[PDB]
């Protein structure tokens, strides 16, 4: 499976796509400023609308306990 | 690890397959619990930062966590080449050089290099600066995963 | 633990990981049962109070025992600096520091400083005054647990 | 889990719910004074009413054993 | 394996039986699995390129990538062939003779021949070339294997 | 469960009730001579009416064998 091919279901918890984003990152050998551009963008990006809109108000410079905390009622 | 031989000196061997496969069995069994700690501290004693690497590579599942960790590692690495400054002038031939934080999370430094710095007299802990940076951001794992 | 080396010394080696997994598989399986104290009594010959706190902070569950416990062993702690007062003005070069409850419970002491007490001579039993503890609390526990 | 959302049940045995308050009490990292103000405090608030009348009447300088037993039929 | 002995020599002991069966289990459970490559390293320490060959060969399964590997390091040996010419006139009676891609892949030399490489002063990493192949043939087979 | 509280059924095999008591015997820690006071006493009070009059006809001096023996068909 390819990594544009990994998102977030209406009804899965973000938590558990970003560990299977993390598992397919863990599969891409690519230089470690395009595993960066990928990070900021891609899991943002095929992530649910509810968790999108969430995620958004996060703004940039954000870490990942903060977003995962962020998505966690959702 | 680095351990003592009968002669009295301290060499490098091995990690053994069944302590390997009972770090894998920890995490397998008891995930993010606390007793996780202790338990890494033990199977943790006398080890390298390579081996350090390798127990964390070795994981399989908990991604967003693995990933947490490592840019927890990072950041405390950031911060220890942030505290301890590169020292002044060019290194001495009789000398060997003051590690970053890069060669404490094991990256740019080798084995017999890992070897000469805890082997050394004066020694010097890599190990235990680590160790705090995985406990520390074990702790941050913990939290986060209570529910 | 501290143990004899063919040379005919007393050194540390560490304790073994399927030590470690039988002490955690007899508490799984026989929880409170008396047959853990002879057993916790052979897995814990030639122990260290480190080695102690090891194996109760590597404990899971029954965490309202491991509480009373706790606090039991703080309470002979209290009892030990009670009954044993600090000695006669400063500490001398030539001598090591008299211990403490808390150095008996390895928190205040490093291992450094217990191997000493107990390698030197004469040696001073601080794991059999842990021990008795340890024994004393598990009969608090047997006792309670029993229906 | 927050260690305020633990809560003594009103059919579940005070044991059960002491075991639990000191393993969520175990992810706390907070000094021990803090925690020791949470020990006699938290947990008698959260048991349900049938022991928390029990546990009134032990008065205080009470310890585990005796909390333990004194909760035991109800 | 060419391991170090007391005595402080270099010399071989063969490798362990729950060594070989604890590789059998990891390619059993986790097939093409990343975490296969940290695993491999960790059980190839000291190993020699006919110990890497008895790894191989002692596969069962999956014989579309066990083909498309062997075919990789046939690849990388006639890589190390063509990149490492061989050596002017004759050899040495004081000397011994320069590697292949096949003698680095173990197929044209002996044991002892692999120890006298690796044992001598300055010695040569057989072992870590080989390592890579297989490291490099493992990501053809990851980058694949992934659905 | 307290020494007390151990007591044989009116079906059950005295064999599996000095194995009760033994065990309960066990966990019970006063001294020595309070303990053989126990064994005396509270053993055969609280064991069935039918092998209690067998019991009674082994007379004093009696060793766990021979109860054990005589009890066997009750």
């Amino acid at each position: 499976t390819s990594i544009l091919d990994i998102r977030q279901g209406p009804k899965e918890p973000f938590r558990d796509y970003v560990d299977r984003f993390y598992k397919t990152l863990r599969a891409e050998q690519a230089s470690q400023e395009v595993k960066n551009w990928m990070t900021e963008t891609l899991l943002v990006q095929n992530a649910n609308p509810d968790c999108k809109t969430i995620l958004k108000a996060l703004g940039p410079g954000a870490t990942l306990e903060e977003m995962m905390t962020a998505c966690q009622g959702v | 690890p680095i351990v003592q031989n009968l002669q009295g000196q301290m060499v490098h061997q091995a990690i053994s397959p069944r302590t390997l496969n009972a770090w894998v069995k920890v995490v397998e069994e008891k995930a993010f619990s606390p007793e996780v700690i202790p338990m890494f501290s033990a199977l943790s004693e006398g080890a390298t930062p390579q081996d350090l690497n390798t127990m964390l590579n070795t994981v399989g599942g908990h991604q967003a966590a693995m990933q947490m960790l490592k840019e927890t590692i990072n950041e405390e690495a950031a911060e220890w080449d942030r505290l301890h400054p590169v020292h002044a002038g060019p290194i001495a031939p009789g000398q060997m050089r003051e590690p970053r934080g890069s060669d404490i999370a094991g990256t740019t430094s080798t084995l017999q290099e890992q070897i000469g710095w805890m082997t050394h007299n004066p020694p010097i802990p890599v190990g235990e600066i680590y160790k705090r940076w995985i406990i520390l951001g074990l702790n941050k794992i913990v939290r986060m995963y209570s529910p």
